[PDB]
């Protein structure tokens, strides 16, 4: 048993017709202190998987090393390590999910909420969640922490059920994700303006976008707001 | 302090017919007031004409089902591909559960199938392994809403034959699979109205001598 | 730990360490068991090569395992103590858990099991001991007499002998013991047991020990004079 | 000296091959499987007339539906029987059912090669495991110290085995009754035994679906011996 | 001679005699054949009985839905090694949601057998195994020796008189590799291959044991009247 | 839950209710509170359902191993002590058990042992365990005799559970009856308390406070 | 591997004898003779030191006679170092018993315990046995004065008079000749010294070659006293008994 | 790996001999002569510093070792075996005595502990006996001055004076003629130097001879003042110069 110290906030994601998108800001908070401003919380595994992690950063860095070791280990005595016997998103997730549940069962959890986003060998979209309790679930949209409360409602307006996925393009999905990140910046006190975004497409592969910023913000209406009731 | 347990909500329902059995459960997964998934399967075909659901804390539920499926696999390896009977599966699950008596699987487990005479069978477990063969059993969040209804509409409790005024009970006539599914659907429709954790979808697994069949029905998403 | 397999098979299918343990039994002083109709008698040889012995304190050949069961032996004396201690502990453990004293067969089966274990465990040699276990089951008046040996096999006997020159006394018992009519009294049973030892012993002085076990935990060891009276009466009938 | 787990140049384990020689010195045990039940019979072979022969226990119950006969160093069989009984009861506890005869036999045979430098040597005893289950009906297995077990329609082990097996080769057919099997075991035991066969130096047993495993009374066997004598004098 | 008392001793020419003696146990064992095409992989095994009253010793063991082997030599050692494979196949599925690659299964068996050849007290395994399987790279056939040597092959045979079947497969190589989408013809080729190792005895209904795994075919074993079709 | 067991001339009567609760919520009305250890031994379930089920099933396995090894029926004394010694090992871990191990052997006669999760093992003639035990004890104590007939003894046990089922909120559903003889136990049916109450009220003239 | 070098210390011979026990007994037969004689009013322990030197510090030397507790003493024959290992174990056992029961350990119980330790080395462990034979002289309120002996096999026996070490055959014959049951300590002292004087391999028996001890109820009233004799006191008793 | 030699390497032969102990004593016999003499007011222990090479600095090799402030040790036989025994002896003086009783062990009991260690190497699995004989000199309040010999078997004996190793037989005869119970420490040192000269071939001086005494308390070697009861070690190693001074009066 522990307490999280340096933490990362929301990770948000959704499926679209040809793949998945995942995003997370670049902040490492130390309680209310916005301590570290250049933290990458999206970690690609190969060219078909991106693992987004929120919660304790020291545990994130540990998980990051496990995934790096997983790639090394898979290549051992494996002539098809870059082909048929490459790591799948489903392999990477199940491994993490095993570790998370084992760690909670020893009463020594990895204090994280994780979303594994990727595309399988057959082109199928993969999007599944796992957390410090070992709880797992899948959905057309997935989000951790604050994203669960604010991003999901917005992302579910685009893809409300399974049948909406083929109707959703990558431009529409990315647009929805970027808007959700803006909303989180408005409303989450442990969020930052800077974020990373990754797209895993069955045709165009893995596109990893760094140093993105929340833009087109609305603040002008603040000038007219005066007092807290009667002040003019 | 770290709490190793959680509550993923959900409600499940097992009913044993004369020559069939159904195991139903909603497809909604939640924490607190949030929806995690509107479709996260909860009732599983475990092989050997057995269906299973472990409702409550989903991580423990997934772990138990996973271990039981594995037990079925090894039962075949160790005993010349012998079919695991529903009673034998039940006793096996008791030991899986009681093995963690002092750090329990926080779930209410129900399995369904056919017994060795081809009759419908449902078994119900508490978190630590105590179990019993039952005719009718709802589990999970809305179990208190559903069971009284089933006592009344399946077992005809408190129902008497008109004219006799309490002297003659309503006879316990056997229900068809179609009749049972109606009661299951109405049970979940009612539970969806009055319980916030119940909704989204209903997945029913029906077990006969011919195998395991699935039926899916939408539920209100509010 | 020392794990060496001392007891192993030979090309002809023999375990020599177990067979050599029997040779240690052959060297041991003669022990004999005879069951009557309502008693069992255990006779034991004392070699008279050792005088100046203090017979008060010298380890007696017959040992009580419980108030109702006794154990005698032939072979290595030191080895027998280990079996006797284990048997005594098990007897009390049985009373503690089953709330009933051991049957003679159970106690025999336990001791025999210990002996067997030492024939296929690493780093140990077999016990150079064969035992005669006698007594009465709780609330039972049927006499019991069992034998064990280093290999761990055991069986029930109407009468049996073990140790040196046991071939001779078994010869005697086989022609003198009638199954249809066993020694009806304590006297007859003790007499037949002393007679059987006199075939082998030498002097009937302090060389013969006799212990009589009767039902309901009635166990008594005969003194020198009491045995000497049997020795006297036997030879006076023989002078004819 | 040399390892206990050593291979010979022919590819056989010395100790296993030597234990087989000890089993050849053991008293004869015979099993015959029929569609009405499996019969198990043994030669008691008392070393002296003063030895009470009913204390010779070479046929043993493992469970209600499984019996067992032994030949060789019979003291070695006790821990094997203990394990078998535990395995049978444990499986019932875990699965609320009877254990398959083959699965029981396999569990016993798993002990066999657990020796080295675990126990210090192989078992010096062979077992005939007979039983019934719903899946494969009446079964008879021969469990060796090599860890190998063969299923048999009929099988003899011990000192008179090859003579008895040749006799079982001629006599066994798929339509044998339980009564016919009983007499057949008695006949072949009588043939290979040193001493003259009677109810005190030989023992019969059987396993049926209805009544389970039963060791025969000396009075019951005595009648079957008398029935045997008359039918052999009948031609 | 003086260097065959245990597995921990090299001979003066650098040989390990205990391992070679373990290899000899395989040669005494009954013949078993393995062969594959691009869609399916087949095991054929001649089962051996003790006598006419006895059953025929089973030769083929299932390890997973997509993998299994046939044995020749000490059967209890095959049970130990096949149990280990079952566990490893199972670990891969439970932890990684991944079917264990046949090549990786061979590597694991090699390493397990090796430890028994370099340490005091133990002994080498006295059994040879033919592992077939269908994974993400198609059909596979492996040959395991208790020396630790594992080899991927199109076809092979181990046991007594295995050389006859091995030569036949070496001739037929170009034909049977092309038998795609036709399980019956691939088994026929395997039954014809194992027939080149028979003397005095022929393939009967309780003598023959066949196993197959393929593209849309779980590892299944055929015994009894199920192989009468191929006799 | 309410369970009782008493010794008498004709052996042992065992009587139990069928209710199981989780707080105020009635989880089941059809629970088996008598665990059939084997054809000769019975055990009652009180406290932890799983603890009682699991370990008394396990007890049957130990009793079976005993009679295989010793070629003799296990005594109730020995059977009860195997269970009590087992739970005593777990003392402090949180097992919850209150059970009556009931049997009828040659050497002992009809015997009942109260076995409990804090290690208690008591031999006795009459035992009552559960939330409704006090109600059952009242009917038992005032009507018990050694020279009861099997018929009257069965009724007394049934009537005593009914007394508890009525007054105790957590007891009810149905009554299960057993009669333990030397040759084994005999089941004497499941009796719905709802129907039984009215039947007993009319035939007996009891429960005049209740309107029917 | 290692098996090659294993002597296998715990095996039977074809005749059913324990090789190492037999060879340990052969070792003990070359050790200095120790004698124990039990009388009605006490016990005597006499023992011969092995070929000594004039430069050996005798008054601080102890190789034969050891105190286990206030009631029990032992005479040693064999490897002195082996004996001290067992002696310390016996001293601890006596104290364990005293702590547990608040009574002095009965002599036989102590003897059985040490003998069981010796036995263990002959049956398991693959170690060589202790090359030691003990004579135990002790008193308890159950059996009174008691003499025991134990040897490397772990077998022990009770005695009225006994010898261990060198020339036991000759010594035992001499003791068997002159011992009587109504004998007293002062007579037993004389018998022990006379027996050593005749059986010794040395030219003459002198004080510097002897260790001597008595266990007497010659302790004021209802108690027992152990007396380990000093060099001068051994010299005096040699003159008194007329040996020097 | 694992130590698989769990069995005794020293065993009784048919004649009752423990071969490995006898052979260890043979190794001691080949060793350089060392001796000990007890006086009324002290003890002296001495040996030859047999330098293996003249390039070697024999001062760095200590054959005479302090075990406690009042106990010293010298040996004959295998040097490396001695060195490790000195390490074990020093430690056991603390662990099994000083940390319990708050004082250093008496000579006889420390000897007893060293003897036990040597006995165990004679019976324990997978080891050979120590190939040394020790001479341990010491003083303690209640026993006074004492000198003990400890052999490979673990046996130990107290001596007035003795010698071990190469020329022990001749040296012991020499000591028998000279020793009496009225010797002062200086007389014992003189006799030690005389005795040791007979067994030495080459150079005989303070640089080739190692000599130490157990005598009076040395407050100058204590390292601190202020506690009256603490008066300093009785063990003192003689310097090269101190030996040479006594070789002129030889
Ligand atoms: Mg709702």
């Amino acid at each position: 048993t522990q307490q999280p110290i340096v933490t990362g906030t929301s990770v948000i994601s959704m499926k679209y017709d040809n793949g998945v998108i995942i995003a997370a800001d670049n902040l490492g908070s130390y309680g209310s202190l916005l301590r570290f401003n250049g933290v990458e919380r999206l970690i690609p595994v190969g060219d078909n998987t991106v693992v987004g992690i929120s919660g304790d950063i020291s545990d994130m860095q540990h998980i990051e090393r496990l995934l790096k070791d997983l790639v090394t280990e898979n290549a051992y005595d494996n002539p098809l390590a870059d082909a048929e016997e490459a790591l799948e998103p489903s392999y990477i997730f199940e491994y993490l999910a095993t570790v998370m549940y084992q760690r909670r069962s020893k009463m020594n959890p990895l204090w994280n909420a994780i979303i594994v986003a990727g595309v399988q060998s057959n082109g199928d979209q993969f999007l599944r969640y796992v957390n410090l309790l070992g709880v797992t679930y899948s959905s057309p949209t997935l989000a951790t922490g604050f994203g669960a409360h604010m991003a999901n409602p917005l992302l579910r307006k685009v893809v409300d059920r399974e049948s909406d996925i083929p109707k959703t393009t990558v431009q529409v999905a990315e647009e929805a994700i970027v808007n959700a990140m803006r909303v989180l910046y408005y409303r989450d006190a442990r969020s930052s303006r800077n974020f990373s975004l990754a797209i895993i497409d069955k045709n165009t592969g893995l596109t990893f976008k760094k140093n993105l910023q929340v833009e087109n913000m609305k603040w002008d209406f603040a000038k007219d707001i005066k007092g807290y009731g009667t002040q003019k | 302090q770290f709490n190793p347990y959680g509550d993923n909500g959900g409600t499940i329902l097992g009913i044993a017919g004369e020559d069939f059995a159904v195991l139903a459960g909603d497809t909604r997964n939640i924490t607190d007031y949030s929806i995690n998934s509107r479709y996260e399967p909860k009732v599983f075909d475990c092989g050997d004409n057995i269906v299973m659901s472990a409702n409550g804390f989903a991580a423990d539920g997934d772990a138990l089902v996973k271990r039981f499926k594995n037990s079925v696999k090894w039962y075949h390896f160790d005993h010349n591909d012998k079919k695991l009977s529903i009673n034998s599966a039940a006793r096996n699950i008791q030991h899986l559960l009681y093995g963690k008596r002092f750090f329990p699987y926080y779930v209410h487990t129900i399995i369904a199938g056919l017994d060795e005479d081809g009759k419908g069978a449902v078994y119900s477990f508490d978190p630590v392994g105590s179990y019993e063969r039952e005719q009718c059993r709802a589990g999970g969040a809305a179990a208190s809403l559903i069971m009284p209804f089933l006592d009344n509409q399946v077992n005809f409790k408190n129902q008497y034959e008109p004219g006799t005024n309490g002297k003659v009970k309503k006879p316990l006539k056997y229900l068809s699979v179609e009749e049972v599914i109606k009661l299951v659907r109405d049970s979940f429709t009612s539970a969806t109205e009055r319980h916030i954790q119940v909704g989204d979808g209903l997945e029913i697994l029906i077990v006969t001598k011919d195998g395991v069949r699935k039926e899916f029905y939408e539920l209100k998403r509010d | 730990g020392y794990d060496r397999a001392l007891s192993i098979f030979s090309p002809d299918g023999h375990i020599f360490q177990v067979e050599y343990a029997l040779e240690a039994v052959k060297r041991g002083t003669c022990a004999v068991g005879v069951k009557g109709k309502n008693c069992v008698v255990l006779g034991c040889e004392r070699r008279s090569t050792l005088k100046l012995q203090d017979t008060r304190i010298t380890p007696s050949k017959v040992s009580k395992i419980d108030s109702h069961v006794v154990l005698s032996f032939s072979g290595l004396n030191a080895d027998s103590r280990i079996l006797i201690e284990k048997a005594r502990v098990e007897a009390q453990s049985h009373r503690l858990t089953l709330e009933d004293p051991v049957t003679v067969e159970y106690l025999t089966r336990y001791v025999a099991g210990v002996q067997q274990r030492y024939t296929q465990s690493g780093g140990v040699r077999p016990f150079g001991v064969s035992t005669l276990i006698a007594g009465f089951d709780p609330r039972d008046d049927e006499p019991k007499l069992y034998q064990t040996e280093p290999s761990g096999i055991y069986s029930s006997w109407s009468a049996q002998t073990i140790g040196r020159n046991s071939k001779t006394v078994r010869e005697f018992l086989e022609k003198n013991y009638d199954r249809k009519e066993p020694p009806a009294t304590v006297e007859e049973c003790v007499k037949l047991t002393v007679r059987s030892l006199l075939e082998v012993v030498q002097t009937g002085a302090k060389n013969i020990e006799i212990t009589v076990v009767k039902p309901d935990s009635d166990i008594v060891a005969l003194s020198s004079e009491e045995i000497n009276q049997y020795v006297t009466q036997i030879e006076q009938e023989k002078q004819e | 000296d040399r390892g206990v787990s050593t291979f010979s140049p022919e590819g056989r384990l010395f100790q296993v091959e030597y234990s087989l020689e000890a089993i050849k010195l053991g008293s004869t045990a015979i099993g015959i499987a029929t569609k009405e039940g499996v019969v198990l019979g043994v030669e008691k072979r008392a070393t002296s007339p003063l030895l009470e022969s009913d204390s010779i226990e070479k046929i043993v119950e493992i469970d209600r539906h499984i019996g067992c006969a032994m030949s060789g160093l019979t003291a070695d069989a006790r821990s094997m029987i203990e394990h078998a009984r535990t395995a049978a009861v444990t499986h019932n506890l875990y699965y609320d059912e009877d254990i398959n005869v083959e699965s029981l036999t396999q569990s016993v045979c798993d002990l066999a090669l657990r020796f080295g430098e675990l126990m210090s040597r192989p078992f010096g005893v062979a077992l005939l495991i007979a039983g019934h289950d719903a899946d494969d009906g009446y079964q008879l297995f021969h469990a060796e110290p090599s860890g190998t077990f063969y299923r048999y329609n009929a099988k003899a082990i011990g000192s008179g085995s090859e003579g008895a097996q040749a006799e079982l080769l001629n006599e066994w057919h798929s339509s044998l009754t339980l009564k016919e099997a009983e007499l057949l075991v008695l006949k072949i035991l009588k043939q290979v035994m040193e001493e003259k066969l009677d109810e005190n130096n030989a023992q019969l047993s059987c396993i049926t679906k209805q009544d389970g495993f039963k060791i025969y009374d000396n009075e019951k066997t005595a009648e079957l011996i008398k029935e045997l004598k008359e039918k052999e004098a009948a031609e | 001679n003086n260097y065959d008392g245990d597995t921990v001793t090299f001979s003066p020419t650098g040989r390990l005699f205990q391992v070679e003696y373990a290899l000899e146990a395989i040669k005494q064992g009954s013949v078993t054949v393995g062969l594959r095409s691009n869609t399916h992989a087949v095991l054929v095994a001649l089962k051996r009985n003790a006598d006419e009253l006895s059953s025929y010793q089973k030769k083929i063991i299932k390890c997973d839905e997509h993998m299994g082997l046939s044995l020749a030599g000490l059967a209890p050692d095959a049970r130990v090694l096949s149990n280990y494979l079952r566990q490893q196949c199972n670990y891969s599925s439970l932890v990684f949601n991944r079917k264990l690659a046949v090549e990786r299964a061979g590597h694991l068996l090699c390493d397990k057998a090796q430890k028994n050849t370099q340490s005091y007290g133990g002994r080498p395994y006295g059994v040879g195994l033919l592992i077939i399987g269908y994974d993400k790279s198609g059909a596979h056939l492996l040959e395991f020796q208790p020396s630790g040597n594992v080899t991927e092959l199109y076809g092979t045979a181990i046991g007594a008189r295995s050389q006859g079947a091995k030569t036949y497969l070496e001739r037929t190589l170009d034909t049977f590799i092309k038998i795609d989408g036709n399980p019956d013809e691939l088994i026929k080729a395997g039954v014809e291959a194992i027939s080149q190792s028979l003397r005095d005895e022929s393939l009967t209904v309780d003598n023959l044991s066949i196993a197959i795994v393929g593209k849309d075919t779980p590892f299944t074993i055929y015994d009894g009247e199920a192989v009468a079709k191929y006799i | 839950t309410t369970t009782l067991a008493f010794r008498f001339q004709g052996g042992i009567i065992v009587a139990v209710d069928s209710r199981a609760t989780a707080g105020n919520w009635v989880a089941s009305q059809t629970v088996k509170a008598v665990i059939e250890i084997n054809p000769f031994l019975l055990g009652t379930m009180a406290g932890g359902a799983a603890d009682c089920q699991f370990w008394e099933t396990w007890l049957g396995s130990q009793c079976r191993l005993h009679e295989l090894r010793e070629k003799e029926r296990i005594s109730v004394a020995a059977a009860s002590k195997i269970l009590s010694n087992l739970v005593y090992q777990y003392k402090g871990a949180g097992l919850s058990m209150g059970t009556m191990i009931c049997g009828y052997t040659r050497k002992e006669g009809p015997t009942i042992y109260y076995v409990d999760s804090d290690g208690t093992r008591l031999k006795g003639d009459i035992f009552c365990v559960g939330s409704g035990q006090t109600f059952a004890y009242g009917v038992l104590d005032s009507n018990y005799k050694w020279d009861l007939s099997v018929e009257d003894a069965l009724y007394l046990g049934k009537r005593s559970i009914l007394a508890a089922a009525h007054r105790d909120a957590y007891s009810g559903g149905s009554v299960n009856l057993y009669h333990v003889t030397e040759d084994g136990w005999i089941y004497h049916g499941n009796h719905d308390v709802g129907e039984l109450f009215w039947k007993v009220k009319e035939e007996e003239g009891s429960f005049n406070n209740v309107i029917g | 591997g290692s098996r090659r070098y294993d002597s296998r210390t715990t095996i039977f011979s074809p005749e059913g004898r324990l090789y190492q026990v037999e060879y340990a007994l052969e070792s003990i037969s070359h050790a200095g003779t120790a004698i124990g004689i039990m009388a009605s009013d006490g016990i005597v322990l006499a023992a011969e030191r092995k070929v000594t030197s004039t430069l050996l510090e005798q008054d601080t030397s102890t190789e034969k006679l050891y105190k286990l507790n206030d009631k029990i003493a032992v005479a040693v024959a064999g490897l002195t170092a082996d004996a001290e290992i067992l002696i310390n174990t016996a001293r601890i056992h006596a104290q364990n018993y005293l702590k547990t029961y608040n009574e002095d350990i009965p002599v036989e119980i102590l003897v059985r315990r040490l003998s069981d330790i010796k036995q263990g080395y002959t049956q398991h462990g693959g170690l060589r046995p202790f090359g030691v034979s003990f004579i135990y002289a002790g008193y308890d309120d159950r059996y009174g004065y008691q003499l025991y002996t134990s040897n490397p096999s772990g077998n022990y026996t009770g005695w009225k008079a006994i010898s261990v070490g060198a020339n036991t055959s000759a010594a035992q014959t001499l003791l068997q000749m002159d011992y009587k049951d109504d004998m007293k300590v002062d007579d037993a002292i004389e018998l022990a010294l006379k027996t050593l004087s005749k059986t010794t391999d040395s030219s003459a028996l002198t004080y510097d070659r002897l260790e001597f001890a008595t266990i007497r109820k010659g302790a004021n009233d209802g108690e027992v006293y152990q007396k380990i004799f000093k060099p001068q006191e051994i010299k005096d008793i040699l003159v008194k008994t007329g040996i020097t | 790996m694992t130590d698989r030699y769990s069995f005794s390497l020293t065993t009784f032969s048919p004649s009752g001999k423990l071969g490995q102990i006898d052979y260890a004593l043979t190794a001691v016999k080949q060793g350089v002569t060392s001796l000990g003499i007890k006086a009324t007011n002290g003890v002296v222990i001495a040996t030859e510093k047999k330098s293996s090479s003249p390039l070697a600095m024999s001062e760095t090799l200590s054959k005479v070792s302090l075990l406690t402030p009042d106990i010293g040790a010298v040996y004959s036989g295998m040097g490396p075996d001695y060195r490790v025994l000195v390490d074990k002896s020093r430690k056991v003086a603390h662990t099994s005595y000083k940390r319990i009783y708050g004082e250093y062990p008496p000579t006889k009991l420390l000897v007893s502990e060293v003897a036990k260690i040597m006995q165990e190497a004679t019976q324990s699995g997978g080891v050979r006996p120590f190939g040394v004989s020790l001479l341990i000199a010491g003083h303690d309040e209640f026993n006074g001055f004492s000198l003990y010999q400890v052999d490979p078997s673990g046996s130990y004996f107290p001596w007035k004076a003795t010698a071990i190793g190469k020329g022990s037989v001749a040296a012991k005869t020499f000591l028998e003629k000279r020793w009496n119970d009225e010797l002062e420490l200086e007389d014992a040192i003189h006799i030690a130097l005389l005795t040791l000269k007979e067994s030495v071939e080459g150079e005989f001086n303070g640089d080739t001879i190692e000599l130490a005494i157990i005598g009076d308390e040395n407050p100058d070697l204590l390292g601190y003042t202020g506690i009256p009861t603490d008066k300093g070690p009785r063990f003192r190693k003689l310097t090269s110069q101190e030996i040479n001074d006594r070789l002129e009066a030889l």
